[PDB]
């Protein structure tokens, strides 16, 4: 039972190494990146219309740092007047 | 009291008996 | 709120990227002129006939490569290779520039990569084929960044991580919007155990493309597992499954593993533990109804069936996994560990120790195998040998939180007697680890600590004995009460000593 408790503590820690099958990257996987020779550039420029706002709120919740404040302006050079 | 409530048989080492009390039928090839 | 699915990011994208990118029908102009032919890939498209028709009509190479990509989606890697070869035999590519031939060489490179990936075998042969195709592509057209990406992937497969990282640095110099470069860099960083550094790349890729394959959320969940935020990992994996409900059973496997871990480490009562464990078993079985030969699923089920005293079926599954996935050393280690655990009931101490050693040699990260090896050494009365092995493991892994290892070290040193100071250190470390883990502290460690402190500090020994008695409650024994009474007698606590003696 001591080894059973040790297994429960460890569970399946070192068994996730094989589960890295999702890390492999292949060009042909994307459906629309290849239909034209420049479809890669089109899709890279297709998401320029999108931004963080267009992301789903739940997917935005997945963006966790490992809000603007009114008193931090972005610097300028010409000012106004 | 949740810190003391969580302490039970599986933490004490009776986990294997608990799994033995859980019966399930699989479609095993072997 | 807005539904989180594939259709969400479909509607987010313009309709040009919605329907055209997923067309299953290919339009091919004919050589006769304005005549065209439309062939739906839903039907059984023959590779040879389609290639012959394309060669006769001399269609644009885009159609050839799109058909190759679709046949890749169909799994016809041989068919896609035939398409590429006959395209190289076609008049269009022969009369086109070397750029088209280089692009088709890179497509054949991707075909070799997929052939290796789908089998996880014949790695050298497919790697050489891919290298030759990529070298031909680079010679024909060296300005294509896809050739650089292929070079980096080739370096990663051969574990030439520095060269691949340099290639991705060059790609970042070219442009920072390259999603594939980000994915490759993050994969290398994860391979180099740079979980957080790969995590920023994962987040950037996900923000740039939520519909990119491979899924960044898999890496994000892996990082959350590395950062202990496994709840967010499970949530992101659920979102990925919503986006990718097909050909992504690995996400379901990870979800099942996370559920099992939560059941093990969070169940507040036996009934809740049973409910969660049975729910995890049912989900694992439901995933198994799709694939019944996945080695990791068999290895996971081996734990349950070992707990069910079904050692024979555990042996069957372990042997089957060893026969299939002997390439993966971790599965060999797990199977050896489970065989040793089974033989422990048979008390094949020599055989179990040999199996534990083989498990350690297969995968050194298996601490449980080494602990079973030490336990088998104890079984064979090898007190000194077990002590030497344990000291070696502790000195190599002083940062490892193996509480039971430290408890065993303390017990061994207490039996030795002269090493009482290491015994105190190890028992205190075990106590601290158990308190941090909210696990029941063994009163035997308290008794050993009190026995050691008898010759050093009667106060600390008495305090530890009181703590052990409080843990025991009604489980108090005659020796504990007698020692408490003697402690109070030496403390001149006549009343308390008399009460303990009574």
């Amino acid at each position: 039972r001591l080894l059973s408790a040790l297994f429960s503590k460890d569970n399946f820690r070192y068994l996730m190494n094989e589960t890295s099958d999702g890390l492999d990257v292949n060009y042909l996987r994307i459906p629309g990146i290849i239909e034209n020779e420049k479809s890669l550039g089109k899709l890279f420029s297709s998401y320029k219309n999108l931004a963080i706002e267009n992301l789903h709120p739940d997917d935005r919740l997945l963006l966790v740092d490992p809000s603007p404040v009114f008193f931090l302006r972005r610097p300028q050079y010409v000012s106004d007047g | 009291k949740l810190e003391s409530m969580v302490k039970s048989n599986y933490r004490n080492g009776g986990l294997d008996r608990i799994i033995s009390k859980i019966d399930f039928d699989f479609d095993l090839e072997l | 709120m807005s539904l989180l699915d594939q259709d969400y990011y479909l509607s987010a994208l313009p309709e040009d990227k919605r329907a055209e990118l997923v067309t299953l029908q290919l339009t091919i102009p004919l050589k006769s002129g304005d005549e065209v032919v439309t062939i739906d890939f839903n039907e059984d498209v023959d590779v040879s006939q389609l290639c012959v028709l394309l060669e006769s009509e001399n269609a644009r190479p885009d159609l050839w490569l799109s058909a190759a990509k679709v046949f890749v989606s169909k799994g016809n890697i041989a068919g896609s290779q035939e398409i590429i070869r006959k395209a190289l035999q076609s008049n269009v590519i022969l009369d086109s520039s070397a750029s088209v031939t280089s692009l088709f060489h890179n497509f054949s490179f991707w075909l070799s990569l997929m052939e290796y990936v789908s089998t996880n075998s014949r790695e050298d042969q497919f790697l050489e084929y891919a290298s030759n195709s990529l070298q031909a592509s680079n010679s024909l057209d060296s300005g294509l960044i896809l050739n650089g990406i292929g070079n980096g992937v080739l370096y990663a497969k051969s574990r030439r991580y520095d060269e691949a990282l340099k290639e991705f640095d060059n790609l970042l110099k070219k442009k920072s919007t390259n999603i594939l470069a980000i994915l490759g860099k993050a994969q290398i960083l994860y391979k180099r155990q740079k979980y957080s550094q790969a995590l920023e790349l994962y987040q950037k890729a996900l923000t740039i493309n939520p519909l990119i394959v491979p899924d960044p959320r898999l890496g994000i969940g892996l990082c959350f597992w590395h950062l202990n935020n496994k709840q967010l990992a499970e949530q992101a994996w659920h979102n990925s499954l919503k986006v990718h409900p097909q050909n992504n059973l690995n996400t379901k496997i990870l979800i099942c593993l996370a559920k099992f871990d939560y059941c093990f480490n969070e169940s507040k009562d036996d009934d809740e533990f049973t409910a969660l464990y049975r729910e995890s078993l049912e989900f694992l079985h439901s995933c198994l109804k799709e694939d019944a030969k996945h080695p990791l699923l068999l290895m996971v089920l081996a734990s349950y069936y070992f707990s069910k005293e079904d050692y024979e079926k555990v042996e069957k599954l372990c042997n089957l996994v060893l026969k299939e996935n002997s390439r993966n050393a971790a599965f060999v280690s797990a199977s050896h560990f489970w065989l040793a655990r089974v033989a422990y009931h048979k008390e094949d101490y020599v055989q179990a120790q040999k199996q534990f050693k083989q498990a350690e040699d297969s995968q050194n990260s298996n601490t449980l195998a080494k602990l079973g090896y030490a336990q088998c050494l104890i079984a064979r009365n090898e007190v000194g040998d077990a002590t030497i092995y344990l000291e070696k493991f502790f000195k190599e892994n002083q940062d490892s939180k193996s509480s039971e290892m430290m408890l065993l070290l303390g017990i061994i040193y207490s039996q030795s007697g002269k090493s009482y100071y290491k015994a105190i250190i190890f028992l205190e470390k075990y106590v601290a680890v158990c308190q941090e883990e909210n696990y029941p502290i063994l009163p035997e460690a308290y008794l050993v600590l009190s026995r050691v402190y008898e010759n050093k500090d009667l106060n600390v020994a008495l305090d530890y004995l009181m703590k052990a008695n409080d843990i025991l409650g009604d489980k108090a024994n005659v020796y504990v009460l007698n020692n408490l009474g003697i402690y109070h007698f030496f403390r001149n606590n006549v009343s308390q000593s008399s009460d303990f003696f009574a």
